[PDB]
């Protein structure tokens, strides 16, 4: 079904582009060292 | 939705939006001398 | 000579050894 | 260093006792290792197995004789 | 002046004080783990008969089409489909779906992507509770063996029908046909994995009867000795010098890794290794490199050939072959 | 100190380059023998007698294909004693008749004996629980098991495993041909401790290495490693985690050594051939309804092809002529 | 019948599993 | 055929240990010895502190 | 097979009952 | 083969190969004479 | 010690010393061109003329008569000595630059910021790195258009696919459009369509090329010329060890990408000097015995595909995405044509076949690279990983261990 290929395609973009974004956040500074 | 091309641009707009909001009171205009940036502006 | 343990332990060992190293190398030398 | 001195002719006497072992054919006979022309004979095409357990020592010398 | 929605999301997701960490790879991790595991317990427990040889023979694999859970398994893709893409939407009906082995696509790929992101993890909770990032190594050696089982054997073989199956049974024979095709336990890497593995459970067991031999006395009598220990202490729970003794004592006057840290490394990187190792001879006989072959090395005089234990192995394996080889 | 057994002990239990012991009166000159025996076959001795085959170094055999092979099918349960009554004093009929594996069988069994007395000797003279020693009773029982208890109840010392390296890997497909030995649950129980042992080995070497002090000097008193932060780590990545440092180490005992000893309660009832073959309903499943076919089947259908192409050979004392008809094929099926 | 004891053990263990994770006893640090 | 005796092999297999270990456990917590976070015996038969108070 | 292991378990108790409990930290 | 007036060069030609991973070797022993410093 | 490094790790004490790090990448790559030259001197030693190149374990031979070097039509080699100039250059280039990284790591230098500025860096220095990046980009770029030249105006390159079993010819219109070009990059690489590996032609391999070089060059200017943006400086680490996990992660894909290329694809390594591949040999196997059948005088050689598409029956069904040179003339629309089967077989078809049913004790040279590039690829990936942590780790301050006196869990609430 398209519409099955839709909504798998939108749900797999999305989480990726959580993962995407969520590492662009600037995660090195998220670390317990972090200097104030 | 038809090409398939509109869901890819589509929801990582939606997300890039709100990076894109996280991004504007980022103080990250300055260059840092360091291994990695350490600078985080929280808001809140 | 005798030592109350290592020299007929080690000798044990040692003498078997370079018997069997010797007879393996006379092995690469037979034709089958 | 005296005994390093008697290892140097030991370890050679040792390793050539080794080596003629085996190149003079008594590793075949002291073993029972049939040599490569020794596998089969012309009276015995096939496996030679010991199917007694009493008898096994009187089998193998009338199947390796010769 | 109010926080982004967006710095909301990114301080819940990288969290410490979430009960599981979740993370960026998590993100990744969490959605494909979940569909593998509800689809696979759905596959498990009913699903029609998978069409693996490609004809139309099907092999079942769910408890409800009459085996057990010994014998069940979410049997490989079929044959026709090979090394394609088969998603759920890319069939004519469900039924064919089914019928073709997409239940093993889906939750493959969605399980290899998982452990990925699982490994990916791990260095991600590592990096946040600020110790050293190095058990994503350690956990890299049992997801390369997962990814040569499911997906590069099925690369190098060109059909994902050559992949394990996923079940008890499946696995055996998965095992037996690899060894008929390619002689994995003759693979010099596969003894590499045995060694790794014996090694492993070895000097586990020795580690830990080394440390609970010389625990230090802190409990009562008839009580468990594991309250001997506190959460949190810091001095040590077990007499070092003692063990290292007897372990000295036990083999060689100075044998005892004296230093823990090379100890624990050397226990941490053995059967890493070990596991690396089969991981790719697994992988590197998908492209027909097989373990040695010394058939027919013994020859007599007149060139009759004197079987070995070499040939006793070859016959298992040409049975085990002739008996998979379905009219070839 | 005050009699002839005491200075006899105090000698024994001296400090020197190896330890003693009294233990080391029967594991010393036991495991040299079963050590150097082994090497004396795999060099010399052949197996062409007992088994139709080349497995000495002598004959072209490399260390792979090496063995000390089991005694003829016709010398039964026999001790092979040189002394015996099938070789007769005669050390060349006694290596042909497979009497070499009997030495190294049964002097590596009193050789594991006396290393295991030899665990319990120093723990005593350490001061330490004898916990070595019990870990050890598991490598014993899988040593037992394969290579004294399943040849006891098969029909002879000939289908034990022989000693070398490919000779053992056609014991492992002749267990799974003739046994089905990996569809059984005590092996799959062996399975399970074995790899288990071996993620144990790996997760707590990787743990211990990564939550490490910024600071291992030999009379440290305090720990190396934040336990804490070990706790911390996997309970957020699986859930569960490790608290108790005593626990965690009766684990790493415990999961490999049960493991030997599950699969060894599953080789003593193949030994009588209490095997766990087939399933009934499923075997009954397929033979009324041909379309019927899971992966055990097929399994079934592979162990027919392990044991009837093998047979002719693993097994020569048997005739065992099978022409090409009866020989099972996935092709004439 | 034998289909759903299976089913139900396993659903079962994955129960256990899901208890041991969520509701285990809480590490406490020593004081 | 369904083996009758399997089924209760199966199920009292899985129940009268499962209940041994339960009612362990229950009488466990009302003696207040459910827990491996506390300290060992202070006396026999009296259990030590828990870590947090 | 089994009573083997109890014989080694309960033979390494007797021999071993002073330090069963644990063993001192010297 | 080899060219006709290089062919005199084919000895040498063989333990080519085996330069470049005697090198890895040659670190050892360069540490080893040093004591691994 | 000095350094913290022991002996076993002791490359580590290069990584602030960048004149001896200058001088131990020379001598690596020293090495790696002595290897070159001297493996095609070993090869074309042991070249027996007889025989095919895949039947002798050439690797480095069989990459030079895809050049177009020393090469006849059909495959034939003709001339060794093009192959001997390129050991003896190689040879000769890699004892200048073993000269040249001996120099820099022993007697050159030490810490060469000071002294040529130019030269110099700092880890940190992140215009710096990028301009480092950039003029090697550009010299890669320069390597792509220098194998567009030997394509399109110097000699050419061997096409496989060249009507009457192949021949090496100078190709004049390359695939320059985009659109083929980037979906090649863009494709599934699942099986039917095979990612970057199903390019079946030498148009599309000579214009990617062509706008590879093109994008390098461009890329090579632009980190040149500028500097890491606010976002990039924020997610990277700017250390050497990082850089290093980058190029780690990087080389990994490139490995697995080209040992899965080298086994499957059949342009880029033809089956004249490579052997065939894996489907390749199958289908021939089932080809020549369709032949053999043919000649004695639908058939249960080949089977009706659900799409339509003739193809052999059998195990060898499962390779029906194989193309080869020598199916495509009776290959027409719908797949094996059977008019096209009896008809214009030629006979150069029919030999090429039945000796790739021989080669389907012998390992083919498509094996060993698969397989040796594939565990170099996956060890490499294991590298980026201990590299990657370590970086990230070394550069937040907690790689030697957790502070005994801050210990970041203890500060945290409890979990449950
Ligand atoms: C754990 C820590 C200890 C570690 C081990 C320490 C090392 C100990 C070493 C001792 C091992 C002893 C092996 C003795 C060989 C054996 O048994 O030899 C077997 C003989 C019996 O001989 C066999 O007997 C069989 C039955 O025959 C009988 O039946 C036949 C009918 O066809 C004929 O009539 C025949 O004449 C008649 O004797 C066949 O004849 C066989 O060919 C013949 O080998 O018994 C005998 O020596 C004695 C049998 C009685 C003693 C049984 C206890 C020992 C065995 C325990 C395992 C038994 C379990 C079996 C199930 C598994
Ligand atoms: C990127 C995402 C990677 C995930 C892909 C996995 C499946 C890849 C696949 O089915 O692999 C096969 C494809 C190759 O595609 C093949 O490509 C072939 C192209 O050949 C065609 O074109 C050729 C042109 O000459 C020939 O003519 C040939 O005859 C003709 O068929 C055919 O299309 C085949 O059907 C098609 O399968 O690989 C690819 O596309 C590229 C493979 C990427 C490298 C392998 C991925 C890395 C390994 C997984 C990670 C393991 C990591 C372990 C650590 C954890
Ligand atoms: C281009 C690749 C590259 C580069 C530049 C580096 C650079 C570095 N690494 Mg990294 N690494 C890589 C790839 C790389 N690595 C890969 C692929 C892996 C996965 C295996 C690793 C895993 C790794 C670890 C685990 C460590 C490093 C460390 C180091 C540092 C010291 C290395 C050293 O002193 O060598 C010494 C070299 C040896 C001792 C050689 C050992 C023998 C090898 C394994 C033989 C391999 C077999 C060979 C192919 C055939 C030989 C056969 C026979 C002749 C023996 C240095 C900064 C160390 C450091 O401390 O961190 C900064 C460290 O602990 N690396
Ligand atoms: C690709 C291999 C390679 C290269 C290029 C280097 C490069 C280097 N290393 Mg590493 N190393 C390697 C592999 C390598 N290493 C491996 C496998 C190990 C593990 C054993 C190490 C362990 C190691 C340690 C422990 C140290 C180095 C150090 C160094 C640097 C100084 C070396 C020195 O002082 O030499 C002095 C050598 C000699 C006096 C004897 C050798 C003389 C020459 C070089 C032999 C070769 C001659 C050659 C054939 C001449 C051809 C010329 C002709 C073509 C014209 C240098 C940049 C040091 C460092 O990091 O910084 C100072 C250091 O402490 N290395
Ligand atoms: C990846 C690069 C590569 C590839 C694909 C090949 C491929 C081939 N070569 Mg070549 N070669 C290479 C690099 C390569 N070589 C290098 C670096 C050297 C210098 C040592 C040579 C020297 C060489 C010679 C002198 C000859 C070949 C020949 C061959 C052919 C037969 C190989 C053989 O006999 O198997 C042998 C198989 C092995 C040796 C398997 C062992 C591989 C190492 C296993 C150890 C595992 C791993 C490295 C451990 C790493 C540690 C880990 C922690 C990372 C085959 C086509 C022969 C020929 O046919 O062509 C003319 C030939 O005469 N090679
Ligand atoms: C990656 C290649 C590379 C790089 C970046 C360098 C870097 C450098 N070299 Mg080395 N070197 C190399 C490879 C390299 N070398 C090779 C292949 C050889 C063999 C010919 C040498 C042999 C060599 C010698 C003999 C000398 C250098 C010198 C220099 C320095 C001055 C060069 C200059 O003024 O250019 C100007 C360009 C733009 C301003 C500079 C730091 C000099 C030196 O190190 O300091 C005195 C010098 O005398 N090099
Ligand atoms: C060898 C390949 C290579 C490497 C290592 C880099 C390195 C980098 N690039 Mg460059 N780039 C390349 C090839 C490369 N580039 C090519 C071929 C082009 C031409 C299309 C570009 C054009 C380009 C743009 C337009 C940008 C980068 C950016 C970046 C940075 C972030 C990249 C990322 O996060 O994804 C990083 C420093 C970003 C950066 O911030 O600018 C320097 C960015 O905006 N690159
Ligand atoms: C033991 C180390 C070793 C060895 C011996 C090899 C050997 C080989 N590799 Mg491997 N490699 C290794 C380690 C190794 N590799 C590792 C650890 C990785 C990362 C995992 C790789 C990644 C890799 C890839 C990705 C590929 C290879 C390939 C190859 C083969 C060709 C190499 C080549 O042509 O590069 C040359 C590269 C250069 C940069 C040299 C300069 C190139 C410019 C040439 C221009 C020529 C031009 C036409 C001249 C025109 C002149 C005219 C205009 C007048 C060769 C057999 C290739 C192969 O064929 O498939 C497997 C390939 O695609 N390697
Ligand atoms: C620093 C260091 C190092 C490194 C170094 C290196 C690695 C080097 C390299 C080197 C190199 C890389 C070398 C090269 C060389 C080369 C040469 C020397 C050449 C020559 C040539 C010739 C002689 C040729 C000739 C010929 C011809 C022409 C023809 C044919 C024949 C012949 C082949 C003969 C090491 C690690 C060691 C150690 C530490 C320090
Ligand atoms: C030569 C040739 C070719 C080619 C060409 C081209 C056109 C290419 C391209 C290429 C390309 C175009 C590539 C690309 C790539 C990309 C990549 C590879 C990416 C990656 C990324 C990354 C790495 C990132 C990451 C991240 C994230 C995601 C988040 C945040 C963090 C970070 C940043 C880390 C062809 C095939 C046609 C044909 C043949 C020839
Ligand atoms: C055929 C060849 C003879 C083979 C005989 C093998 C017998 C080996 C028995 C050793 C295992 C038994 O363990 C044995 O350890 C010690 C010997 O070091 C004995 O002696 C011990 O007695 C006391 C225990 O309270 C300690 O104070 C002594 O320091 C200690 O020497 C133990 O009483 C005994 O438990
Ligand atoms: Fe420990």
């Amino acid at each position: 079904m398209f519409t099955l290929k839709i909504l798998v395609y939108t749900v797999v973009i999305f989480f990726i582009s959580l993962f995407t974004f969520g590492f662009l956040s600037s995660d090195p500074s998220r670390n317990p060292n972090r200097k104030d | 939705d038809d090409s398939l091309g509109f869901v890819l641009i589509g929801v990582t707009a939606v997300i890039g939006l709100a990076w894109a909001q996280w991004q504007s009171y980022q103080d990250d205009g300055d260059d840092f001398f360091d291994t990695y940036d350490s600078r985080r502006a929280a808001a809140a | 000579p005798i030592f109350t343990f290592r020299w007929l332990t080690i000798h044990a060992l040692a003498v078997p050894t370079v018997f069997f190293l010797g007879a393996i190398t006379s092995m690469q030398f037979i034709q089958r | 260093i005296r005994y390093w001195i008697i290892h140097s002719i030991t370890i050679p006497s040792l390793f050539v006792a080794g080596f003629l072992f085996v190149s003079t054919g008594l590793a075949y006979d002291a073993f029972g290792t049939p040599r490569p022309n020794e596998y089969f004979t012309q009276d015995r095409q096939q496996i030679p197995l010991v199917n007694d357990r009493f008898s096994a020592k009187q089998e193998l010398e009338d199947l390796t004789k010769g | 002046e109010s926080a982004s929605f967006w710095e909301q999301f990114c301080a819940w997701i990288t969290s410490t004080e979430n009960r599981l960490y979740i993370g960026w790879f998590g993100c990744l991790m969490f959605p494909t783990l979940l569909t593998a595991t509800s689809a696979y317990i759905i596959a498990f427990i009913a699903a029609p008969p998978v069409d693996i040889d490609g004809i139309r023979e099907p092999v079942a694999g769910s408890l409800l089409y009459g085996n057990n859970i010994i014998s069940g398994a979410v049997v490989p893709s079929s044959n026709a489909i090979g090394v394609h893409f088969y998603p759920i939407w890319e069939a004519a009906s469900i039924d064919e779906w089914l019928y073709n082995g997409g239940p093993y696509q889906l939750v493959v790929f969605h399980f290899f992507i998982g452990v990925c992101a699982y490994i990916g993890r791990e260095w991600e909770l590592s990096y946040r509770l600020g110790m050293r990032p190095w058990i994503c190594v350690a956990f890299s050696a049992p997801v390369a063996a997962a990814a040569a089982v499911f997906v590069i054997y099925p690369i190098g073989q060109g059909s994902f029908s050559d992949g394990m199956p996923l079940g008890i049974s499946g696995t055996f024979n998965f095992m037996l046909v690899f060894q008929a095709e390619h002689n994995i336990l003759m693979h010099p890497f596969h003894m590499l994995g045995v060694a790794g593995v014996f090694g492993g459970s070895l000097f586990s067991a020795m580690h830990g009867s080394l440390v609970t031999s010389s625990l230090i006395r802190e409990t009562s009598e008839n009580e468990s000795l594991n309250y001997g220990y506190k959460f949190g202490q810091e001095e040590e729970t077990y007499n070092i010098v003692a063990a290292h003794g007897y372990f000295g004592r036990l083999i060689f006057q100075y044998a005892s890794f004296n230093n823990s840290r090379a100890l624990h490394f050397f226990l941490g990187a053995w059967p890493v290794v070990g596991i690396w190792f089969t991981a790719m001879g697994v992988a590197t006989m998908a492209f027909n490199l097989n373990g040695f072959n010394f058939n027919q090395s013994v020859v007599d005089s007149q060139g009759r050939v004197i079987n070995t234990w070499a040939d006793i192995l070859n016959r298992s394996n040409l049975g085990m072959e002739v008996m998979h080889e379905r009219n070839a | 100190d005050r009699g002839v057994f005491d200075l006899i002990d105090d000698w024994l239990k001296r400090d020197r380059f190896v330890f003693v012991g009294w233990s080391g009166l029967l594991l010393f000159p036991c495991a040299f023998l079963a050590v150097g025996g082994w090497l004396t076959g795999i060099t010399f001795v052949t197996s062409w007698y007992t088994h139709g085959l080349a497995s000495s170094f002598l004959e072209g055999c490399n260390f792979l294909t090496a063995a000390v092979s089991t005694p003829a099918n016709s010398m039964g349960h026999s001790l092979l004693l040189l002394w015996g009554p099938e070789a007769q004093g005669d050390i060349t009929r006694w290596f042909q008749i497979g009497g070499l594996w009997t030495f190294v069988a049964l002097h590596g069994s009193f050789g594991v004996i006396g290393f295991c007395l030899r665990q319990f000797e120093i723990a005593r003279l350490v001061g330490i629980r004898p916990y070595n020693a019990i870990a050890f009773s598991g490598p014993i029982a899988v040593f037992v098991t394969v290579f004294l208890v399943y040849p006891l109840g098969q029909a002879s010392w000939f289908f034990a495993p022989s000693f070398g390296v490919a000779a053992i890997f056609r014991f492992l497909l002749f267990l799974q041909g003739f046994h089905n030995w990996t569809l059984n649950p005590f092996h799959m129980m062996g399975v399970a401790g074995i790899l288990g042992g071996a993620l144990l080995c790996a997760i707590h070497g990787a743990t211990v290495e990564n939550t490490l002090f910024e600071d291992f000097t030999p009379t440290q008193s305090e720990e190396t490693y934040s336990m804490v932060t070990a706790n911390r780590f996997w309970s957020q990545i699986f859930g569960v985690a490790f608290s108790n440092k005593r626990w965690l180490h009766f684990f790493m005992l415990f999961v490999p050594v049960a493991g030997m000893w599950t699969s060894s309660l599953g080789i003593v009832g193949l030994a009588l051939n209490l095997r766990s073959y087939d399933f009934v309903s499923q075997e009954l499943r397929a033979a009324e309804d041909p379309e019927f076919e899971t992966f055990y089947t097929k399994n079934n259908l592979l162990n027919e092809g392990i044991r009837s192409w093998m047979a002719a050979q693993d097994q020569p004392h048997e005739n065992f002529i099978f022409p090409e008809e009866v020989l099972p094929r996935g092709n004439a099926l | 019948m034998e289909a759903l004891v299976y089913t139900f053990l396993l659903i079962g263990t994955l129960i256990v599993i899901f208890f041991a994770i969520f509701f285990r006893d809480p590490p406490r640090i020593v004081k | 055929e369904v083996s009758f005796g399997a089924f209760l092999a199966v199920i009292l297999g899985l129940f009268i240990p499962v209940v041994f270990l339960v009612t362990l456990y229950i009488q466990s917590e009302a003696q207040g010895t459910a827990t491996n976070f506390r300290l060992p015996d202070k006396a026999p038969g009296v259990p030590g502190d828990r870590y947090d108070a | 097979l089994l009573f083997f292991l109890g014989h080694l378990w309960h033979g390494g108790r007797t021999l071993f009952r002073d330090v069963f409990a644990g063993i001192g930290a010297e | 083969a080899l060219p006709e007036p290089y062919t005199a060069f084919r000895p040498i030609v063989d333990v080519m190969p085996a330069i470049p991973v005697l090198f890895l070797l040659l670190a050892f022993v360069w540490q080893a004479s040093v004591g691994f410093r | 010690e000095s350094t913290g490094f022991a002996w076993w790790s002791g490359n580590a004490r290069l990584i602030n010393v960048s004149g001896k790090l200058l001088g131990a990448h020379v001598a690596h790559a020293g090495l790696m061109v002595f290897w070159c030259g001297a493996m095609t001197l070993f090869e074309v030693a042991h070249y027996i003329p007889e025989k095919p190149l895949y039947e002798q374990g050439c690797i480095l031979i069989p990459h030079l008569t895809t050049l177009g070097w020393g090469v006849g039509p059909g495959g034939e080699v003709t001339d060794v000595y093009p192959f001997f100039v390129v050991g003896v250059l190689h040879l000769i280039s890699s004892a200048v630059l073993g000269f040249g990284g001996v120099y820099h790591s022993l007697i050159g230098p030490d810490t060469l910021e000071e002294s040529f500025p130019f030269f110099g860096y700092d880890w940190r220095d992140k215009n710096k790195m990028t301009t480092i990046l950039g003029i090697h980009l550009i010299l890669l770029g320069i390597g792509s258009f220098l194998l567009v030249a030997k394509a399109c105006f110097v000699g050419g390159l061997y096409d496989t696919w060249a009507p009457g079993g192949g021949d090496v010819r100078i190709v004049t219109a390359p695939t320059l459009n985009p659109l083929i070009i980037f979906g090649y990059v863009l494709k599934s690489p699942f099986g039917g369509d095979g990612w970057i590996i199903s390019v079946n032609n030498l148009e599309d391999l000579v214009g990617g090329h062509i706008w590879l070089g093109f994008l390098c060059v461009v890329g090579g200017i632009w980190h040149i010329l500028t500097k890491p943006f606010a976002w990039a400086r924020r997610t990277f680490v700017w250390s050497g060890e990082a850089y290093l996990s980058y190029s780690l992660a990087a080389l990994s894909v490139m490995g697995l990408t080209a040992s899965v290329f080298v086994w499957y694809n059949n342009t880029a390594y033809p089956s004249e000097f490579f052997g065939p591949t894996g489907p390749e040999a199958s289908q021939s196997q089932a080809f020549t015995f369709l032949v053999r059948d043919q000649r004695l005088g639908l058939g249960k050689y080949l089977m009706r595909s659900p799409s339509g598409e003739i193809i052999f029956g059998g195990e060898t069904m499962r390779f029906w995405d194989m193309r080869a040179p020598w199916v495509e003339p009776l290959r027409g629309p719908n797949g094996l044509d059977l008019n096209k089967i009896r008809n214009d077989i030629q006979p150069w078809q029919e030999r090429r076949a039945a000796e790739y049913m021989t080669h389907a004790n012998y390992v083919s040279p498509r094996s060993w690279l698969t397989t040796s590039h594939f565990f170099l690829g996956f060890f490499l990936w294991v590298g980026h990983l201990w590299h990657a942590g370590r970086a990230r780790a070394a550069a937040a301050g907690f790689e030697k261990g957790i502070n005994r006196e801050n210990e970041p869990v203890l500060s945290m609430r409890p979990l449950d």
